[PDB]
């Protein structure tokens, strides 16, 4: 049996969501963010944004909405997480106690009902008569916001439109009424319709349907007296309302998609428009008053306004003041001015803050591959001491080279196809500032190994890969009987015509005297998705097949041998002469290399349909698995018949909230892993002694820490796909035994009231609160 | 407790006729003291009856019923409820404005399985079959239906699909993991 | 300039320039979610029956 | 006498069974072969039924050709059987 | 748009969805000819494809003046052969004078057993008789994932009631001949529901 223990080393960095508006006092202008899981509340003072309190969330935050419904003195927050877990919170403060209670919960999950492509959607209507949710294709969610009852009745409206990109409530509606973009076959539209709290459906909309762009992909809903809706697309921003159509087509928008908006006035005369590049818009919505009282929507200006870290989120705040949420690059506070500056730009950033994620690579003290596209960085952590080196292009893979005292690093720069003869980059980035440069022989991806010096992190050379070659794998080490240490790249041929890789590389590169010198190439028929050495040798994964080279005394690379039972052998991790080969589509599997037999030989296999993002080897029997749906497993071979040895079980099952992209080497063991939102955690081996007593305390610390919107934490942690649901097993979270230190000394001693148990290899203990106290600090040791 | 519904409950170790076995021929030992077996089975004869007389306000010009197709509209397993539409051939007198036709109605009714007990959730309207053939009623009768199931489709999750598997096929495809076997 | 008049709640917050919560052992609710049982097809056709009861 | 029919302009998600059902009432049928694209996992919207009794298939033709299913109007008719 | 640039966007979004791979084509492709057995070329099998998790692979046997049906289970590996796992007799001590459309099915979370609806075009009695038609019902359970400590228990070679029970049952339908909706008849995980054009029967098999 395997017994595990996951903490947190850096809780997550990127920004999925920001909100403003009053929620701890009526006075107070707020800051909500959201960092996954974390809920950080932030009062709008003199001197920035003074921190309130931090909240952990069992829960990955989806939904993050501040509503205020009549006889409330203060907004109150409304909550959905990704397990559908829906909570309305009151911030509560008594002198210098702070409290965030729970005005109502539940889970609004359907058992039916498909997740949508565009994701989970929650808005809140104006005269906060309900909640709408988009949850499933097909179905409208709605909870009736009434204080006068037990129970808010949550129910669902079938919707005809099963694919919906975005929707919202509309302003100034005698009638709740939605507004949404949906696609068909005959194109995306936009639509409105009324809902009925007293009919339990919906009614025919304000105004009718109308036709718009093939890539209109978000709604905002422009407050009174404007009222009516704006629609952002990739080339045009259309405003509609009953009578009113008004289209811009500007071509300063067509370059990137816009992915964020912001509301800059309460009367929607101005809003801060975000796009993938980057680029900060002020979309501008000219009135004219009417004789009548009412006001018109005359005219629609958009205006460049400068640059900014890749917004997933844009949050206006006071004083020209804008917070930039970031998810690819650093998040900021950035100061509009009506001047522009040396290059034309009104934007002028505040305050940086780092952002890890997305972390796609890493290497060991800590060395990330963190960010993309322009914010493209390498993270160096240590004791946490954070040091930031700027690519300005994504990075892919990194390895290091202690014979070189430097780091191999493959990049990725966007060039674009112009009305000459070949592609010119955009921006200048490390691929194109090296020291010395080369090129290979025998809008685009232009693709670079970097050669980086370990101590200044200086871009000494610079190798690019053939025109559409893409560098997919990374490894130094030494071959066969050669003293030698190599750069080899796993690479395959990305044409603008077809879909899947029939081409690829194996190129072996000896870095001397600032310049890269290529030893060797092997020509593949697919794409090189993984490199391990493996005992002096080579260990390959070309598109399904699992390939073993030898290094000859010739420089040469040939193949030995070939596993072919695979959909997509994405990751390979080895130890010894067992191979664990992790699959885009097929779970795991435990390979082994026969040395007198010159041949893999297929172990077992996990037989559990797993959609697979990263695979790590804890020990010769224990496989660590990380999948698509935000769940941490563990795999032992089966402890007898030949069928039940070749069957891997899923002894360990953990909920951890992430999406890792590397795994890499009282507690045995640390296994470190980078996650998609820059949060880095450690995964430990517990004896089972260990495990009971640390689990004892799970169940005892629960009784007594309280969660926000009353989610229990056995619940958050249960593994949870949709095929099945199952409580967390083998796995101690580690975050929540720590949290044990923070707890009051009175609440400490019923935690570990009448607990002996501790069988310490024999007989039973006899726990008192200092008892524990030594155990878990011990236990924060561990990072 | 009612009548329209008949529920058998067996167990096994080693109303519709059960020739419970082994992987090999053994039919096992069939008791009441493990495996086990239930049967709930809901009367159409007796439903359409109950409905006409109480909850079709057609139901006093209504004489006798000839054939009958059911087809299931939806099966919730969280509320343990089948909405079941009956098609109906009947004989009935006309309104005031006689003479005894034959005519073609739909009745929706909801059947729980936790208490066997139905309820009635729509009666149609008394439609006249004017010289169309059984086969002519049946056929528009079953496109209603699934004219209704389309309309009310809600996509479901990957998960929770009734896999149903044929071959009188060029390709046997595993969706989930993109693989497919040609024949 | 179409950036000039800016939202000012207060001109005292730009001019100058987390502690974690664990809720401790305190519990006060007032209202819960739940979700509608009975299938939306089933809920249209009572609703829909029903108005034909109290067509009079 | 034994007739094939053709059976056309469906709607994607309208399965063999659906059409054994719709088509069954009017006579007894030897074959249903609904066709399917091997790459989309999905109806191709058109088929072939073949009822035992030639008078039989003539009824269902005259029944439902040019009449709505799911919205979109059948097209029912014969074919080569050379 | 290409798997390369596809699989990058996973990267860096951490949203990785079948409902995403949806549009681009199979990653793999084996012909049934190189994975299939030699010694059942003369068996005849007609292959039904896969179960829902893709372990395994369903085929059916036709065999012969009555008619023999049997249910197969593959053990499935790409580009690896097939082996056979399970073999089982269905709809046992019954006589079927004509060859039956069988249908075999899954129901959505209960992976433990399988049914199989086998119907002819019309029932008999020597002589096709034009007003009834015969439905073949049997629910087999599938076989054991992993080790299984009930199974090891064995005389002969061998499976415990959970991993190794059959259930079946046959019926007449009347005019019109009961609709065959499969997708409704098991959306009850563990019921089926069986219209025998009389009456609507509910049947449920657990193993406890
Ligand atoms: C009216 C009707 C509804 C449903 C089915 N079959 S099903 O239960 O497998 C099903 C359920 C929902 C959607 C689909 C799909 N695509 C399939 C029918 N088979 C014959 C019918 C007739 N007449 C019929
Ligand atoms: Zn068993």
């Amino acid at each position: 049996m395997s017994y595990n223990y996951v903490v947190t080393a850096q809780k997550p960095t990127a920004v999925n969501g920001c909100v403003t508006g009053h929620f701890t006092s009526a006075e107070d202008l707020n800051l909500l963010i959201a960092k996954n899981t974390r809920l950080e509340i932030y009062v709008v003072t003199a001197e920035g944004l003074r921190p309130v309190k931090e909240v952990g969330m069992y829960g990955k935050i989806a939904v993050m909405e501040l509503f205020r419904p009549k006889g409330e003195s203060k907004d109150l927050l409304f909550i959905l997480t990704a397990k559908y877990n829906a909570c309305i919170l009151e911030y509560k403060q008594s002198g210098e106690s702070i409290d965030i209670i729970t005005r109502a919960h539940g889970n609004v999950q359907d058992r039916i009902g498909r997740p949508s492509e565009t994701g989970i959607i929650g808005i809140i209507d104006p005269e906060c008569r309900m909640i709408g949710l988009r949850l499933y294709d097909g179905l409208f969610k709605v909870i009736p916001l009434d204080r006068d009852n037990k129970e808010l009745k949550a129910f669902n409206i079938r919707l005809e439109e099963l694919h919906v990109i975005d929707v919202k409530f509309l302003y100034g509606c005698q009638a709740p009424t939605i507004c949404f973009v949906y696609q068909d076959p005959q194109g995306r539209h936009v639509k409105t319709y009324e809902v009925s709290l007293r009919e339990k459906e919906f009614n025919k909309g304000p105004w009718k349907q109308e036709n718009v762009e093939a890539e209109a992909s978000m709604v905002i809903a422009v407050p009174e007296p404007f009222g009516g809706a704006i629609i952002i697309g990739q080339e045009s921003i259309t405003y509609h309302n009953g009578d009113k159509y008004l289209a811009i087509a500007p071509p300063i928008i067509k370059q990137s998609t816009i992915v964020c908006h912001n509301r800059v006035d309460p009367n929607g005369s101005r809003y801060l428009l975000g796009d993938m590049e980057g680029r900060l818009f002020m979309l501008l919505l000219e009135k004219e008053e009417q004789m009548d009282g009412t006001v018109t929507l005359k005219d629609l200006r958009v205006e460049l306004l400068g640059e900014t870290s890749i917004a997933e989120c844009l949050t206006y705040l006071d004083n020209g003041v804008v917070f930039v949420g970031s998810r690819l690059g650093d998040s900021q506070l950035v100061k509009l001015n009506v001047d522009s500056n040396e290059q034309g730009s009104y934007v002028v950033a505040m305050e940086t803050f780092t952002n890890l994620g997305p972390i796609v690579d890493m290497c060991v003290q800590l060395v990330t591959c963190s960010g993309a596209f322009k914010e493209g960085s390498l993270r160096i952590i240590r004791n946490l001491h954070i040091r930031t080196v700027p690519l300005y292009e994504s990075p892919r893979k990194i390895c290091y080279q202690e014979v070189s005292q430097c780091f191999g690093v493959l990049s990725s720069r966007i060039e674009v196809q112009d009305t000459s003869g070949g592609t010119t980059a955009l921006r200048p980035s490390a691929s194109t500032q090296a020291l010395s440069s080369s090129v290979s022989s025998s809008e685009v991806e232009v693709h670079n190994l970097l050669i980086i010096d370990q101590h200044t992190f200086e871009v000494l050379h610079a190798h690019q890969f053939l025109q559409n070659e893409y560098a997919l794998s990374l490894v130094s080490c030494k071959l066969g009987k050669d003293p030698n240490t190599y750069f080899i790249v796993g690479t395959a041929m990305v044409y603008p015509e077809e879909a899947e890789p029939k081409q690829g590389r194996i190129v072996v590169f000896q870095y001397s005297d600032g310049k890269l010198q290529t030893v060797a190439e092997k020509e593949v028929k697919g794409a090189v998705y993984s490199m391990v050495e493996f005992n002096g040798k080579l260990l390959a994964s070309i598109n399904s097949t699992v390939r073993l080279y030898e290094w000859t005394t010739e420089k040469e690379l040939r193949t030995e041998c070939n596993h072919y039972n695979n959909i997509m052998a994405l990751y390979l991790k080895t130890k010894g002469d067992f191979i664990l080969v992790g699959d885009l589509m097929r779970s795991v599997l435990l390979l082994a290399y026969k040395p007198m037999e010159g041949n893999f030989e297929e172990i077992a296999r996990d037989f559990n349909p797993n959609w697979m993002s990263a695979v790590e080897i804890l020990d010769d029997d224990n496989f660590l698995g990380a999948e698509n749906a935000f769940n941490l497993f563990v795999c032992q071979k089966d402890s007898t018949t030949d069928e039940e040895r070749q069957h891997l079980q899923e002894v360990g099952l953990f909920h951890l909230g992430e999406f890792v992209n590397v795994f890499c080497h009282p507690t045995q063991g640390s296994v470190l892993f980078g996650t998609v939102n820059g949060m880095i955690g450690l995964v430990t081996s517990l004896s089972e002694s260990w495990y009971n007593l640390l689990l004892d305390m799970q169940n005892r610390l629960n009784k007594v820490i309280k969660s926000v919107g009353k989610i229990e934490h056995s619940f958050w942690r249960s593994f949870h796909t949709e095929r099945k649901t199952e409580p967390a097993t083998g796995f101690i979270d580690g975050d929540l035994i720590e949290s044990f230190l923070d707890i009051s000394r009175p609440k400490m001693q019923e935690v570990v009231a009448n607990l002996q148990y501790d069988d310490g290899s024999g007989m039973k203990r006899e726990a008192t609160a200092d008892d524990l106290i030594k155990v878990v600090e011990e236990l924060t040791r561990i990072h | 407790e009612p009548g329209y519904v008949n529920y058998t409950k067996l167990y096994y170790v080693l109303s519709l006729p059960f020739v419970v076995t082994d992987l090999r021929g053994r039919n096992l030992r069939p008791m009441r003291e493990y495996l086990t077996v239930e049967q709930l089975t809901l009367d159409f004869e007796y439903v359409i009856n109950e409905v006409i007389r109480h909850d079709a306000t057609w139901g006093h010009q209504f004489c006798s019923f000839s054939d009958y197709d059911i087809v299931i509209l939806e099966v919730c397993p969280e509320t343990n409820q089948v909405l079941i539409n009956i098609g109906l051939l009947l004989l009935a007198f006309p309104s005031p404005t006689l003479r005894p036709k034959t005519y073609h109605t739909s009745l929706k009714v909801a059947w729980d399985l936790n208490t066997g007990i139905f309820e009635t959730v729509s009666v149609g309207d008394l439609t006249e079959v004017k010289g169309q053939t059984s086969g002519s009623v049946w056929s528009s009768y079953r496109k209603s239906c699934v004219d209704m199931v389309m309309k009310w489709l809600v996509p479901e999750s990957s998960g929770r699909y009734v896999n149903r598997m044929t071959n009188e096929l060029k390709v046997l495809a595993d969706s989930e993991r993109y693989t497919w076997i040609v024949l | 300039d179409f950036l000039k008049g800016l939202p000012v709640y207060n001109k005292s917050n730009f001019s100058r320039f987390p502690s974690v919560y664990l809720p401790t052992r305190e519990y006060p609710s007032e209202q819960i979610i739940v979700t509608e049982k009975t299938n939306i097809l089933l809920r249209y056709l009572h609703q829909q029956w029903d108005k034909k009861n109290a067509a009079k | 006498g034994r007739m094939r029919l053709y059976v056309g302009s469906l709607h994607f998600n309208i399965t063999e069974d659906m059409l054994r059902g719709i088509f069954e009432p009017f006579g007894r049928i030897e074959s249903i072969q609904l066709m399917m694209d091997s790459e989309t996992g999905r109806s191709k919207g058109y088929g072939f039924i073949t009822f035992s009794d030639s008078e039989c298939a003539k009824k269902a033709l005259e029944q439902l050709n040019g009449f709505e299913l799911a919205g979109r109007p059948m097209k029912v008719g014969h074919v080569t059987e050379r | 748009e290409h798997v390369l640039k596809q699989l990058e966007r996973v990267k860096i979004s951490g949203q990785l969805s079948p409902r995403l791979f949806r549009k681009l084509p199979p990653r793999v492709c084996v012909s049934l000819k190189n994975i299939v057995d030699e010694d059942f070329l003369y068996a005849g099998h007609i292959f039904l494809g896969f179960s829902k998790c893709g372990r395994y692979v369903l085929s059916y046997t036709s065999s012969s003046s009555f008619y023999i049906y049997h249910l197969y289970w593959w053990e499935f590996n790409v580009h690896s052969k097939l082996k056979l796992v399970r073999q089982v007799r269905l709809f046992q001590d019954e006589e079927i004078y004509s060859d039956l459309y069988l249908t075999v099915c899954e129901w959505p979370s209960d992976a433990s057993k399988v049914i199989v609806f086998g119907f002819n075009t019309r029932s008999a009695n020597m002589m096709s008789d034009e007003n009834h038609r015969d439905i073949y019902v049997s629910t087999v359970a599938v076989p054991p994932p992993g080790r299984c400590a009930a199974c090891q228990d064995a005389s002969r070679a061998a499976q415990c009631l959970r991993h190794g029970f059959m259930l079946h049952t046959k019926y007449q339908v009347v005019y019109p001949f009961p609709t065959f909706q499969p997708a409704f008849q098991l959306k009850k995980d563990q019921v089926v529901l069986l219209n025998t054009s009389y009456s609507l029967v509910a049947c449920a098999v657990s193993v406890h």
